[PDB]
């Protein structure tokens, strides 16, 4: 049983964090710059980035898959212009998980007209647990989680055969 | 036909470039299973045909 | 420590991550700390992760 769920409302969860911006030319849609729909790339709201701290409770009866991202800017100037904090840190915590991420400011080789990077992470939350995010910047906040009940398991088929 | 017990399985696992050792292990396991099955099936077919003709 | 015995020695240690910076200061009196463990086949450095886990 797979259901897309709105874990974090877009227009109410982040009052001090701007969500309108964050689109990039690396992910264009109909020519104009766009971004992902399941994730929101938070940016500073008027040269100010308050310490973001959010929590979620898995009240549902099935497992919850949640995916977030950490953005590594290409240069320190980009980091300052996007998050207004030279030194940042991210923390993710659930009852079975505890990780701290640090930004890696470096000039990667230009791939797809981009010099920065973005690391994607995923986690599973069992019912009755709590998932917490804390960040001072460089965080790609989740917007939609996925309620799932894992089956016995299968494989992935890579072919061009049409589906009947 | 019936004695071939079958279970819901997923043959074929994808692996990253770094995890080449596990990929080689999976390939070795698959090749061993293939060789065992081919040899056993060929011997069984030959023996059954010979026994049926003799019968 | 020197392993003078003729058999292998298993040793277990732990690193404590406090929930808050105040707890870290009240327990170790050092805002920034580091741990190092070293044997002839092992060399690791651990850093504290001050965060509020659930």
């Amino acid at each position: 049983s797979f259901e897309r769920f709105e874990i974090f409302p877009k227009t109410s969860s982040w009052p001090n964090h701007d969500s309108n911006k964050g689109v990039t030319a690396a992910c264009p849609h109909a020519g104009a710059k766009s971004f992902y729909k399941n994730l929101i790339w938070l940016v500073k709201k008027g040269n100010s980035y308050p310490k973001l701290n959010q929590s979620y409770i898995n009240d549902k009866g099935k497992e919850v898959l949640v995916l977030w991202g950490i953005h590594h800017p290409s240069t320190t100037a980009d980091q300052q212009s996007l998050y207004q904090n030279a030194d940042a840190y991210v923390f993710v915590g659930t009852s079975r998980y505890s990780k701290k991420f640090k930004p890696e400011i470096a000039t990667r080789p230009k791939v797809r007209d981009q010099e920065g990077r973005m690391n994607y992470y995923w986690t599973l939350v069992e019912p009755g647990d709590k998932i917490t995010f804390e960040a001072t910047g460089n965080l790609v906040v989740p917007r939609y989680a996925f309620t799932m009940e894992r089956n016995a398991g299968s494989g992935i088929i890579i072919s061009d055969t049409p589906v009947h | 036909i019936e004695k071939m017990n079958t279970q819901f399985t997923a043959v074929g696992k994808e692996f990253n470039h770094l995890e080449k050792r596990i990929e080689n292990l999976n390939k070795k396991v698959d090749d061993g299973f293939l060789d065992i099955w081919t040899y056993n099936a060929e011997l069984l077919v030959l023996l059954e045909n010979e026994r049926t003709l003799d019968y």
